């Protein structure tokens, strides 16, 4: 089964960086689009940002912009968040989608088109 | 007039080209004297907006 694996995180100070990959066993990221979806506890899923290989476009949240980066490398199907600056409010699980276009990038994506585990990240302050 | 008839409906969506401009690094959309405007796309995720005037 086409299955997403995410890993990279971890318990760090507050102002430091860290780096989660998003990794698919059964097909590859050539034709998916990448999204990055955060659970904190207590609250409800929100979206982090997104990336885009048929062209090359990047969106970030209004809490993401000037921290956060995405990349993409095809050729060991993996997709990479590179943040820094870590701050209390950062602490959740975080889940990576990969869709097929199909416009499921509105806002709120809610389709997961394909679902992987996800990885926790603990902020200290 | 006869028995004869024709029907007409609403009209469609017309999509200007012309409409949308460029500022320094941006996309900007002017609407007409008196016109309201819906503004599509996909660049990153969905965003289906509307402009009055």
């Amino acid at each position: 089964d086409v299955q997403l694996q995410a890993s990279g995180g971890g318990s760090v100070q507050a102002g430091g960086s860290l780096r989660l990959s998003c990794a698919a066993s059964g097909h590859s990221f050539a034709n998916y689009h990448v999204a990055w979806i955060r659970q904190t506890p207590g609250k409800e899923r929100e979206f982090v940002g997104s990336a885009s290989r048929r062209d090359d476009s990047t969106y970030y949240a209004d809490f993401a912009l000037g921290r956060f980066i995405i990349s993409r490398d095809n050729d060991i199907n993996t997709a990479y968040l590179q943040m820094n600056s870590l701050k209390p409010e950062d602490s959740a699980v975080y889940y990576c989608v990969a869709a097929v276009m199909a416009q499921t990038t509105q806002g709120w994506t809610t389709d997961y088109d394909l679902r992987g585990q996800g990885t926790q990240v603990t902020v200290s302050s | 007039n006869r028995g004869a008839y024709v029907e007409m409906h609403l009209p469609g969506s017309e999509v200007d080209s012309s409409l949308v401009s460029l500022s320094g690094s941006s996309v900007t959309v002017t609407p007409p004297d008196g016109t309201s405007a819906l503004v599509e796309c996909e660049c990153g995720g969905t965003k289906i907006s509307e402009t009055i005037n």
